RNA sequence: GCGAAACAGUACCGUGAGGGAAAGGUGAAAAGAACCCAGAGAUGGGAGUGAAAUAGAUUCUGAAACCAUAUGCCUACAACG
RNA sequence: UGAGUAACGCUUGGGAGUGAGAAUCUCCCAAACCGAUUGACUAAGGUUUCCUGGACCAGGGUCGUCCUUCCAGGGUUAGUC
């Protein structure tokens, strides 16, 4: 069947890239959280 | 259905009683004297006297 | 000009092969931002002898000792493929 | 002969050991069994 | 400076080995070891391995060699003195040349 | 006497080993060679070696007749463990638990060797029977 | 002779056995 | 005890925000077992080092549940918290 | 404990060879299914899974000398796509 999950390089940069994060507050305020947390995959553009 | 109550440590080896292997009957080849299960053509391939495939 | 372009050469099965039979290639590795034309001016400049013609290939990084307790990737190369005119054969050691 | 191991990190028995992380998202539904 | 440096006479105040004289070797000021030639003997039980053009032979058999024995138990030996005595150093300083020599402290000698 | 030989982590399991072990206890040497050579068993080909072995490091090693040498015990222990995740129907799991057994064969060559296991015990427990007598008597000595 | 002695297996870094270079095999394997 | 004594916000889960583990100890010193035997080998049994090898890398001590072996006693007309 | 129980998720026979060990690996001869497809070219996605040699800790619902698994080396060439 389909299944939720149809990937796309494109769709998954454009929507969670670190240029979409950083174009409003609210994914300004997100990138600082996941700094305070020490993510080393920040963002879904750090895929390797 | 399952068991609504555990079976214990002994009901199962009583069970198993049964279990047990058995010896398989062996004899003695007429050329070379190894042990082979009876009525089988031996490592040799001879059985009898007659040679049946080349030796191992 | 700077010649730090040119990294190092590279001898495999696909270089010797070409290596022969008139027309010589020789297969380098160089900097992964440099372009065609800097490495035809860095052959100019460190050798003496204009390339016809230069391909390049970019070999990407990929997941290396896997399942080692520690896994690591590769690392990025840039391969040049210069071929000197009919005739020509340079030594890579030795000037 | 000729069997040595020089490298700094040789090993046939390469060590691992597989986890599990209990995925079990089980569920249910309904029945024809409803006495009302 | 150091109590012992590479070259000086020195012996064990401690151990199975007593009064074991010998020449430091090699010093590893990390791990407060020293090496010192014929004391503390071992022989590894040497395997074969062939990989490389030396490992082709690489002839080794119960080769004993020196393993390390900690600073502590070693004591500097006395030679300028006619009855030699093992004693801790001091640090003076002669303003001849101005630079740090060892002396010992039950006697007047240098080194 | 005792000699006995090892193996740690064979794959068979102990409930499919101990079938087979059971079937050359008390046996003559030459007699449980020939018995486990043509049983068509799993665990029959790794009995074997081991069972080899066994008499090799005891008529080299410990210096044994050879001719009087049978199988004082052979069994299979538990050995470790190991789990996977095997996946069921709709969404669930279940664990898989792959058995692996401590094989370990021993024999003898005096046919009385289970006397000397019991003296064994026998001397331990007297000697502590000892150790309170003597102590007794130190407590009443003050 | 000798160099068929030595192109048998011993394979170099960047190349396989069989086709070990005909004139060089002394470089890296000295 | 900080989630994290180890390379932990890691492995892993989720499209994403987010959620989030377990895992330490050989020996004073590797002196980490040359060599022999069986085996295809791992490995095991000897040898050797070591005070100790039932301290051997599965590496401080090693409990119970659990699985097997055995000295002694009992058990195949028997209704059993 | 259930219990060595259910299950092992659509495909046969033989000859020769390797190997310590072969219904399962290699070659050959057949045999059986696909054939608007289990055939061939690519987009998306996957990210080395591609080729060669070696290995059989682990994974492969059995076995394995074999693998899309692991190790070492190598592989992607544009003025016109
Ligand atoms: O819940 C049920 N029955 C209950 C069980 O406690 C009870 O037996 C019952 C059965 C029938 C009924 N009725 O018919 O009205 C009512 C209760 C069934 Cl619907 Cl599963
Ligand atoms: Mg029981
Ligand atoms: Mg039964
Ligand atoms: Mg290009
Ligand atoms: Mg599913
Ligand atoms: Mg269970
Ligand atoms: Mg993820
Ligand atoms: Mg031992
Ligand atoms: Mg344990
Ligand atoms: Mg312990
Ligand atoms: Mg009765
Ligand atoms: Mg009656
Ligand atoms: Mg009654
Ligand atoms: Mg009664
Ligand atoms: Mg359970
Ligand atoms: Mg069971
Ligand atoms: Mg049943
Ligand atoms: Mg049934
Ligand atoms: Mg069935
Ligand atoms: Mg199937
Ligand atoms: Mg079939
Ligand atoms: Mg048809
Ligand atoms: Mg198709
Ligand atoms: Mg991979
Ligand atoms: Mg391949
Ligand atoms: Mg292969
Ligand atoms: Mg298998
Ligand atoms: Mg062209
Ligand atoms: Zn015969």
């Amino acid at each position: 069947m389909k299944r939720t999950y149809q990937p796309s390089k494109l769709k998954r940069a454009k929507t969670h890239g670190f240029l979409a994060r950083m174009a409003t507050a609210s994914g300004r305020k997100v990138l600082k959280l996941r700094r305070k947390k020490q993510r080393a995959q920040l963002t879904v553009s750090s895929e390797r | 259905a399952v068991q609504q109550r555990r079976s214990s440590k002994h009901r199962r080896d009583k069970r198993r009683s049964h279990d047990a292997l058995t010896a398989q009957a062996l004899s003695v080849c007429q050329k070379c004297g190894k042990k082979k299960l009876f009525h089988r053509v031996c490592s040799c391939g001879m059985y009898g006297d007659l040679r049946v495939k080349k030796a191992y | 000009d700077v010649t730090n372009v040119l990294l190092k050469p590279v001898l495999t099965e696909k270089v010797y092969f070409n290596q022969m039979g008139e027309t010589k290639k020789y297969v380098f590795v160089v900097n992964p931002k440099a372009s065609k034309t800097r490495v035809k001016l860095a052959f100019e400049l460190v050798y003496g002898i204009k390339p016809l013609k230069v391909n390049t290939l970019i070999r990407k990084p990929t997941t290396i000792r896997g399942g080692s307790r520690f896994p690591g990737l590769s690392k990025l190369e840039k391969l040049a493929v210069i071929t000197l005119p009919k005739g020509i054969a340079i030594s890579v050691t030795g000037e | 002969x000729x069997x040595x191991x020089x490298x700094x990190x040789x090993x046939x028995x390469x060590x691992x050991x597989x986890x599990x992380x209990x995925x079990x998202x089980x569920x249910x539904x309904x029945x024809x069994k409803a006495a009302d | 400076m150091q109590r012992i440096k590479k070259g000086d006479k020195v012996v064990v105040i401690t151990g199975k080995n007593k009064g074991g004289s010998g020449i430091v070797l090699k010093i590893m000021p990390a791990r407060q070891q020293a090496i010192v030639e014929g004391l503390n003997k071992v022989t590894r039980h040497k395997k074969k391995d062939q990989t490389t053009k030396r490992a082709a032979k690489q002839s080794t058999g119960k080769v004993q060699q020196e393993a390390p024995i900690f600073l502590s138990k070693l004591a500097l030996f006395d030679q300028k003195a006619k009855q030699q005595t093992i004693g801790k150093i001091k640090y003076v300083m002669d303003p001849k040349t101005n630079k740090k020599t060892r002396v010992f402290k039950k006697s007047n000698n240098t080194l | 006497m005792i000699a006995f030989a090892k193996q740690f982590r064979v794959r068979i399991s102990p409930q499919k080993a101990r079938l087979v072990c059971q079937l050359i206890v008390g046996k003559k040497t030459a007699d449980a060679q020939n018995i486990l050579s043509n049983t068509p068993k799993k665990a029959a080909t790794l009995i074997a070696k081991l069972l080899n072995s066994a008499i090799a490091n005891a008529t080299n090693n410990h210096g044994m007749n050879g001719d009087a040498l049978y199988v004082f015990e052979c069994v299979a222990n538990q050995g470790p463990s190991m789990k996977r995740t095997i996946p069921r129907a709709k969404g669930s799991s279940n664990m898989i638990t792959k058995r692996s057994s401590n094989l370990v064969v021993k024999l003898s060559d005096n046919p009385n060797e289970r006397q000397e296991l019991i003296k064994q015990q026998k001397a331990l427990v007297k000697k502590r029977v000892e150790g309170q007598q003597k102590a007794k008597m130190a407590r009443q000595k003050a | 002779k000798q160099t068929q002695d030595l192109t048998k297996n011993m394979k170099i870094k960047g190349f396989r056995k069989g086709k070990v270079p005909p004139t060089l095999a002394k470089d890296y394997l000295d």
